């Protein structure tokens, strides 16, 4: 139950299709969504939070897409989630492409840079108590959004 | 000798590392000349199996590092944030700013599906994108973009050389 | 190599330097070595007039540093507009005396994760900080502080104009 978002979910769902990208196998998919969204919150409904606003995406389309053909919405609103899951893929994958591009800058190591210290040297007060606050306050988040 | 000067430097600026045209206004020489001692000194360290440091060039300037090898020994020692790997929520809301840079806090939640606000502080908090343009709407939003820190984090000298989406 | 091992940490380690002790620790070798090896890593760069750097002690201390023959271009760097104000390290160490003060060395390295003995020696330079007593515990560590000066130098008159900050 730890997926990155809702359209991480769906990029699992429509994984096991494997093939292309779509190829209509949408009417499917969409169900297997909903039964993880109702069997799973028939005894734990906790973690929902967003899901659920995505929950609501989902019944339009089930729904919309009954009505025969009347720019068609009952399409639309389809291929745009397409579209959503596709881009999401796209950066999930870009996203892996840094995490190793960075291990590799990170074999790397160096020295914190020696703070000189010279006589004749004068202070420039290009700082002020912006500055200071914005320093102090980042160590602050830096350190603390870890564990 | 040049090779020590610049080392020495190099080595006083450690993380910060400095650009080959500041490196001339102070040894006095060409900048086409300080490339080739640059060279040099990066091969004397390369050979001498008694050295464990390396020349690196990252974001347009050339920093004095440690030879990928000691990584074993120095990651419990040092930890330094350059080190640290990132949680996948930043690493990839850092990914979409990267790329669709400039961009904002609600662009990114549409493309990634959920809330950024979190990953946008973290990734801010390290410096490693910053708030530039600004956006006119009816909410006067903020743009997004990368520092010089992302080109040094990443290991690259420009932008562009960020892998490809193939 | 064991030369290459070492010097990577004493490379790493910054300023404050590191101990034979746990040198050998690290490396897992009998402290009686690694101080020979100290020893001659000493001398290569004493023979290389290519390497900038000799190594030195400071009560126990094992650090890098340069050598004096440099003095004089690195004086210049430290004259470049850039340097000229404030690092990224010692705004960062003066902020956390201004909002901690009386706040001591090894306190102020705890919150920055790592040592800053330098940046707090170029704030006492500028007469931003200044010793102020001695903590009340063992060891009896200085305790520092902001100065009058920094008022000014922050274009303030009391150490409560500072922005407030509470988390």
């Amino acid at each position: 139950k730890d997926f990155e978002g809702p359209l991480d979910l769906l990029l699992h769902l429509v994984s096991k299709y494997q093939m292309d990208i779509y190829d209509v196998p949408i009417t499917e998919v969409i169900e297997q969504y909903l039964a993880y969204v109702s069997t799973l919150q028939a005894m734990r409904l906790e973690v929902t939070g967003e899901y659920m606003v995505m929950a609501s995406q989902l019944m339009l389309i089930k729904s919309r897409k009954l009505l025969p053909k009347v720019t068609d919405l009952g399409d639309d609103l389809e291929q745009d989630l397409l579209s959503q899951i596709e881009e999401y893929r796209k950066f999930k994958l870009l996203g892996e492409h840094l995490e190793a591009k960075h291990q590799e800058r990170a074999q790397y190591y160096s020295k914190a840079p020696t703070e000189l210290i010279y006589e004749d040297a004068e202070l420039v007060h290009d700082k002020t108590t912006i500055d200071l606050f914005l320093a102090f306050s980042n160590i602050l988040a830096k350190k603390k959004e870890e564990f | 000798s040049t090779l020590a000067k610049i080392e020495a430097l190099l080595f006083v600026a450690g993380e910060d590392g400095i650009r080959v045209r500041q490196l001339a206004e102070l040894l006095s020489l060409p900048p086409t000349g300080i490339q080739q001692s640059l060279g040099k000194l990066a091969q004397k360290y390369e050979k001498d199996p008694d050295s464990s440091l390396a020349l690196i060039e990252t974001s347009g300037a050339y920093r004095l590092v440690t030879k990928p090898q000691f990584a074993e020994i120095l990651k419990e020692y040092s930890k330094a944030p350059i080190n640290q790997s990132l949680s996948r929520a930043a690493l990839e809301t850092l990914s979409i700013i990267a790329y669709k840079q400039p961009i904002t806090r609600i662009e990114i939640d549409a493309i990634r599906g959920v809330n950024s606000s979190g990953a946008l502080a973290k990734l801010q908090a390290f410096d490693l994108i910053k708030e530039d343009g600004k956006k006119e709407v009816l909410g006067r939003p903020n743009l997004y973009v990368t520092t010089d820190y992302f080109l040094d984090y990443m290991g690259i000298n420009h932008l562009e050389e960020l892998p490809v989406i193939d």
